[PDB]
This record gives structure tokens, sequence and C-alpha cells, in this order.
């Protein structure tokens, strides 16, 4: 076996946040220098091993292209989980948050797993949103929810395998019967 | 590109080079034996195509503004010139199926790709009445065979994959049980030679990702008839199409690890054939 499992997952948010650089730092493991500048880079794959099984994360990063809020069903049609971002530099991406997460509700799947990300944890001079106002409307939905830096490379690992984590659970309970 | 309908071949004599243009569209306009033949049911599917001839008629800097835009039901196209909406036209009547049939949603890109095969269907059977009359398979042919038709849909589909693309001969590495899970993606059997022509895929950074073509697309191309007659016909094709469709992306954690196995054995591609023939190409 080469891989087992096809994990897809999305990255949502708003467009300066940081979704591109979360992503070529779990991927890559990098953070700018010799800079590839996504023209096209639709997804980055990075697969890991849980409970002895090898699963291909297949991550996309089209959020933004043209998707402000015109999405409907087929953008999230065969995604296992949903990353969403915000820019702790910028309240106004956080309470965007809102409305990607109820774009999510009525038009993803309802057994999507979903997590909230306020990345760039490294720039405490220019921050906007305290770290209790994120986990707050995290708690609202019943979604985890972590702060993280993409440049310090600060919670990108544990973020990812917490959302495969979750995504292997409930997949491995449809399948004791269904 | 010698249009025949209306007696034109004698009756564009009478007419200035200048105008002949709007002489054959008033000609449409006349012409478009009860006893003996089908009804149809293709007034919304052309409207489409006349949209871009009225588009055609306008100057380029104002063509522009000209655009067809989805309805909040998802259900209708709206026809704009600027914030101005002159007609709309239902996808169930465009697609000539029943009501209660489904319409999974569709993708910018693939609502673009739908309205272009609709412009193509609109004009050989607006201009070229005489496909129809020989045969669906006539028309089908003329607009699967069409050059940007066959050229977008593979730039969508495979993007890196010639629509000439040769086949590649198959090599059975599957076991059982992943033949059954493959079975889904055409209609419940596994047959080497036809399993993948709804299977697209593209390569970023040197990684395969795949996907299936929209069942509308799918049913647009190789099953749409236009008579009033194969209206259940029809929205049982689409509604096997749609099963197929749901199940792969439910399956889609264990299929696409199948399709890849597949993909890398045979040269990166799905165009897999079995003692020179194969039914896997995306249309032709
Ligand atoms: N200090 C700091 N800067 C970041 C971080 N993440 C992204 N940036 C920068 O914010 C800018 C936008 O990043 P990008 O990934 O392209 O945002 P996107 O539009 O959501 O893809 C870039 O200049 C990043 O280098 C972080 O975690 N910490
Ligand atoms: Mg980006």
């Amino acid at each position: 076996k080469t891989y087992d499992y096809l994990f897809k997952l999305l990255l949502i948010g708003d467009s300066g946040v940081g979704k591109t650089c979360v992503l070529f730092r779990f991927s890559e493991d990098a953070f700018n220098s010799t800079f590839i500048s996504t023209i096209g880079i639709d997804f980055k794959i990075r697969t890991i091993e849980l409970d002895g099984k090898r699963i291909k994360l297949q991550i996309w990063d089209t959020a933004g292209q043209e998707r402000f809020r015109t999405i409907t069903t087929a953008y999230y049609r065969g995604a296992m989980g949903i990353m969403l971002v915000y820019d702790i530099t910028n309240e106004k991406s956080f309470d965007n948050i809102r409305n990607w997460i109820r774009n999510i509700e009525e038009h993803a799947s309802a057994d999507v797993e979903k997590m909230i990300l306020g990345n760039k944890c490294d720039v405490n001079d220019k921050r906007q949103v305290s770290k209790e106002r994120g986990e707050k409307l995290a708690l609202d939905y019943g979604i985890k929810f972590m702060e993280t830096s993409a440049k310090a490379n600060i919670n990108v690992e544990n973020a990812f395998f917490t959302l495969a984590r979750d995504i292997k659970a409930k997949m491995d309970k449809k399948l004791e019967g269904n | 590109k010698a249009i025949h309908m209306g007696g034109w071949d004698k009756v564009q004599d009478h007419f200035r080079a200048e105008k002949k243009d709007h002489a054959l569209e008033v000609l449409h306009s006349i012409i478009h034996g009860e006893p003996g033949e089908m009804e149809v049911n293709v007034e919304d599917i052309n409207k489409i195509y006349a949209f871009k001839r009225l588009q055609h008629l306008a100057c380029p800097a104002h063509q522009d503004l000209f655009t067809i835009k989805m309805d909040a039901s998802q259900t209708q196209f709206l026809l704009m010139v600027g914030d101005t909406v002159i007609s709309q036209s239902n996808i169930k009547d465009i697609l000539n199926i029943s009501d209660d049939a489904v319409i999974e949603s569709m993708s910018r890109e693939e609502r673009q790709l739908f309205l272009q095969i609709c412009e193509v269907i609109g004009s050989k059977m607006t201009w070229h009445p005489e496909l129809l009359q020989e045969s669906i398979s006539t028309l089908r042919k003329e607009v699967t065979g069409n050059a940007q038709i066959k050229t977008a849909v593979y730039e969508m589909m495979r993007p890196a994959e010639a629509p000439d693309h040769p086949l590649v001969e198959w090599q059975d590495s599957l076991t059982a049980d992943e033949k059954s899970m493959l079975a889904c993606i055409n209609a419940g059997n596994f047959e080497p030679t036809t399993q993948f022509c709804k299977i697209g895929y593209q390569e970023v950074q040197g990684e395969v990702a795949f996907s299936m073509m929209h069942p509308c697309i799918s049913y647009l191309l190789h099953s749409y008839s236009p008579f009033s007659e194969f209206k259940p016909t029809n929205s049982g094709f689409l509604k096997k199409l749609n099963q197929d469709y749901n199940d792969y992306h439910a399956k889609k954690m264990f299929i696409d690890v199948i399709l890849e196995k597949l993909y890398l054995t045979h040269e990166r591609s799905l165009h897999i054939g079995k003692d020179g023939c194969s039914r896997n190409i995306l249309l032709t």
C-alpha cells in the first residue's frame, strides 16, 4: 500500500489571512524565501499516518479566487474537512468567519468536520482580535479552535492532525455496518 | 457551414450580401407534415444561442454587458443585458426532463461549459434542422465532434491529456474488492474499457487529483433528446448519472486510491483500452 485513504480538505477564509502560507508550511515546511507564487497551485498534498493507516491529505486553497460567498453546494462536494482561517491582525476577517460558517451549514454536508484557525499568532504588536474572542466564536458553533502562525511554525502541524483524526474517527464508526 | 433550410440554397439570391444574415433570421422565424412526426421541446435551449446572436449584433464595447446569470433558485438562467432581465429559461426545460428530476448544482466553470454546449446544440438545430431529422446520433456527433466543445471539455476534465490521446492497453492490477468499489462509477458494473469515461484528472506540482464529470454535462453530450416523447427516458438517464455521481463522492476517500494506482500503471492516464478498443474517452 502506498496510502490507504484520501481526505479532501478545504482552506477557507478571507484573502490575506495566510491560507497559502499555512498550506505551504504544513505541506512543504516552508515560508517565503525561495518564493513560488501560486499561479494555479489549487492544492497541495501531505501523507500522514494515523493508527497504522496512511492518509493522503489533499488540501485545497481556492477560496477567494472567485468565491466571495458566491458559493453553492458544488464547491463543498467531496470535502471531508474544512479549515476556516482568519487573521488576528485583522478583525474584519474575524467577523467574516460568521458568514463563511453559515455558507457552510447551508451548502456543505452536515458530517463535514470544521476547524477555526486564528493565524499570525506571532504578531502581537498589531493584534486586533483577542484569543478569548476566538475561542468564544468557536464555542458558539461547537467546532474546535486554535491560534497559529505559519511564519513561526506554531500549531500548524497539530491543527491538521486534529482535523484529520476527527475525520478518521467518524469515518471509522460509519464503517461498522452503516 | 452551408445552410439549406427553407430552400435557402436558391432563396438567398434575392438578397444583397449586406442583408442575408437578417433575412436568414426572419427565415428561421418563418419555418420553426404533422401526422407521423414527433413534437419537440427546444424553446428554452434555443434561447441561449439566440442570446449570443443578439450579442453578436452589439458593438464590441457593449458586448460585455450581455451575460447569463443563474437566479437564486438555481433553477433558471437569466438572460441579462446590463441590469435588465430580457428573458429566462428553466433548466429542466432546457434539458427536456420531468419536473421531479433532480438537478445537482454546478460550479461556475461547469455552468459556463453547460451553456457553451447548449449554444452549439442550439446553432445546429437552428441553422441545420437536417441533422436531427436524419438521426439523434447525427446531431449529437456534430456537437461532441465540435472542435471548441471537445477542447473545452478536455481542458476542464483532463487538462494535460490531448483529445486524440492514444489508447493505453489494460493491465488488470485490481482485486475483486477494488472492482466492486469502482462499480458505482459505471452503473453498478466493472468493464475496463468504459469504467473511466466520466473521470477527469489534473496534476498540480506533479500530484494528481481525480474528479467526475457533472451529470448534466454527461447528459447533454451523450443522452440529450429534444423530443417531448423522450422526456421520461431523458429523466431516466439523468437519474442514473446522478446516482453514479453521488456514489463517487460518498466513497471518494476509497475510490481515488484505486484510481491513482490505475493512473500510475497506465502512463498517467485512464484512457484505457483492450485489444485496440476503448470507450474511456471523455467525448468524441
Ligand atoms: N508574521 C506573520 N505573517 C504571515 C503569516 N501568515 C501569512 N503571513 C503573511 O501575510 C501575507 C498573506 O499571506 P497569504 O498566505 O498569501 O494569505 P491568503 O490570501 O489567505 O492566501 C503574506 O505577506 C504572509 O507572508 C503568519 O503566520 N505570521
Ligand atoms: Mg492565497
